[PDB]
């Protein structure tokens, strides 16, 4: 039925848009680039773009390279390009060249649609000035705020264009001489978001050309987190159809193994991992093993990557996770 | 006749009662499975009693 | 002048009744519970005391490994320390066997489960004679147990604008003081306080950032956290394990961050033991570093001698 | 009513908008300390601004309630 992998999605070919997020130090970042190498690696003829909005510049400390506004292609590799933008070191700028202001604020959801089609706009110029169309895009989904809340913003903007005119045509003779010091302009110029943000909207809630892919570790306020997450996409109309629970430390059985407290852990992880897989049953969970120290650069994402694919078996794979020390 | 407005409001703001009531006995950690079922649930039932609320609201309003 | 880094004054402090330990995760609020219980009972013997839990799991009784019940028993090696485990949620539904105001009304349910167990205790305290100088609680893992401290102020919220078809608006003004008397006294610095349990990584450090607001804006009384299961892994008899030596490198990274969030706060650090810490003889070896704070040099040893 | 509902429902709801930029451009994990900081002021304009929500509100049901 549901292999306990991303192989079926590391495989389509149909998908487009992909986002990969969890909160907590769990590894939405190693997952956010093993899944996108792992999706090049599977299909040469097609190019990838991973890109993230994070500040602190993760994926050039995950990779050991300096990638920057402009996408590079991964040192090693030859369709998996790299980018990290700023979208609020932008907005800051964008404007920064009144009423288009104390109305964002006011509107839950804009900040959010504006600073993502900044970037969207950062990227089609990339294809422009390179001449060179992205097939796919891995979104490293930032670590706080709901950064894609936006969706709802049609649904929400929908009750203010039918309230800023409810009010217009409740109130007509004063409505005629509320001569609207600001013209149509507000009640025209963000009744066109509701479509520039729209269309957007239905990609990504076509289940074959974009979905979610959540990160956590096996604990309670993880598993928590995440099925609030997973709670927040369905509301948005996403799909959410895969969890990677990161971190595991299979010590059931171990190379070199003989400490007590390592195996109490376990313990309880085993515990909850069985609870994930009855809360989902439909779902892809994705078992990853903890490796002994950091998992940077390439030659490492790699190794480490392909068990997104072809499960990790503890007992034979035992030993590709301490050729990572 | 006060039927949809008191039999709903009643046996789902009843049954929400009598589920917050079963879910505060199971360990959310031992149990992490149903327990987060049986919020999901008491997560919509605090929606319909929630507009059940407006129904019978905009009654007096229409 | 800073502030002490464990839990001395509070074990010390004789103007104390009710004391409330809290924490969502298995970051230790049982353990946490049954130390802070044990270490004031041993440092004050003249005064009784009593450990409640609200927990269906039976948790004292598995932390001590003895069967408590809905009798306050006496731990088994102790003196003034007595363990009582009820669940309210159940003794609730049987006197209710309608709340229709209560699901209506946020924290009425609480206030209710609450004095169903205040009740509960005084009645030990007649059948046995015996009067309790303080009670720690064991605060239940989900939900917010303590909610109905903001049920007085709620209640007016909606009485001077709202309205036996009245007999309701009676016995719900005979309320709005059962638990006004006592949100006075748990709004009393002197008489009760939280400590907060909590483990040193981020999704936990949240959790209880929003705890202590909740306690906050309820005007109950926050001031010292416990951080529990820390490795100090460099202060180990020698380097083995990197996996771990990796983890202790993130735990001292949040401490500083704690430290540094929490000035006015008691931050008291907790070292990770090897395997549970069951039973008296370990809750108290265990316990004794909330009172003089864990030296990693030092008492290094005596987080060895726990199984 | 103009100066005080006006100046100040901006002030604020400008200012916390200046913040909430402000706190998504630092590691909550590095700088924990204060992302934190930030939070929690941006809690309480979100309740001084949900109060002159109500004080430019009790002004419009009493200028209305009284000729
Ligand atoms: N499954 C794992 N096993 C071992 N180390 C891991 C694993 N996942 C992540 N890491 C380590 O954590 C670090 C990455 O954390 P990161 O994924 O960036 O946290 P976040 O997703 O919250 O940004 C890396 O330096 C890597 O060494
Ligand atoms: N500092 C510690 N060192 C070693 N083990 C601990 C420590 N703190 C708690 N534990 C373990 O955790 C278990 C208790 O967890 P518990 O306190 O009941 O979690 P919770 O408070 O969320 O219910 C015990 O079985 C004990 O072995």
């Amino acid at each position: 039925t549901v292999e306990p992998n991303l192989h079926s999605l590391i495989t389509s070919t149909t998908h487009k848009w992909i986002f990969v997020g969890g909160k907590g130090g769990v590894g939405k970042t190693t997952s956010s680039c093993s899944i996108a190498i792992q999706m090049a690696l599977s299909q040469p003829n097609k190019q990838f773009l991973l890109i993230s909005t994070d500040p602190a510049h993760n994926l050039s400390d995950a990779f050991g390279e300096k990638f920057g506004k402009d996408a590079r292609k991964v040192t090693g590799m030859n369709n998996l390009s790299c980018m990290e933008i700023d979208p609020s070191a932008a907005l800051k700028d964008m404007n920064d060249m009144g009423a288009l202001a104390d109305l964002t604020g006011s509107i839950p959801g804009i900040d959010e649609a504006l600073s993502f089609m900044e970037v969207m706009k950062h990227i089609k110029r990339q294809e422009q000035d390179e001449g060179e169309t992205f097939d796919t895009v891995i979104f490293d989904t930032a670590p706080t705020g709901h950064t894609l809340r936006f969706l709802q913003l049609p649904n929400t903007l929908s009750k203010l264009l039918e309230k800023f005119g409810e009010i217009t045509n409740k109130l007509g003779p004063m409505l005629n001489s509320f001569m609207g010091a600001g013209n149509v302009d507000i009640s025209g110029k963000l009744n066109e978001l509701k479509a520039n943000v729209e269309t957007i909207r239905q990609q990504f809630t076509d289940p074959d050309l974009t979905t979610f892919v959540c990160v956590c570790i096996s604990e309670f306020l993880s598993l928590y987190e995440t099925e609030r997450l997973i709670q927040e996409l369905i509301s948005y109309d996403m799909d959410v159809n895969s969890i990677i629970v990161n971190q595991l430390l299979f010590a059931e059985n171990d190379q070199e193994h003989n400490c007590k407290r390592c195996q109490a852990r376990w313990k309880m992880q085993k515990k909850y991992l069985d609870q994930i897989d009855e809360l989902y049953e439909d779902f892809h969970v994705v078992k990853m093993p903890l490796c002994a120290g950091e998992i940077r650069g390439l030659n490492n994402l790699t190794k480490f990557s392909q068990f997104l694919n072809k499960e990790y078996n503890p007992i034979t794979d035992g030993k590709v996770i301490y050729e990572l020390e | 006749p006060g039927n949809e407005l008191s039999k709903k409001y009643l046996a789902k703001v009843k049954e929400r009662h009598e589920l917050k009531e079963f879910n505060n006995s199971i360990s959310a950690q031992d149990n992490y499975a149903k327990w987060t079922k049986n919020n999901r649930k008491l997560d919509s039932l605090d929606k319909e009693i929630n507009n059940l609320k407006d129904e019978i609201q905009s009654e007096n309003k229409a």
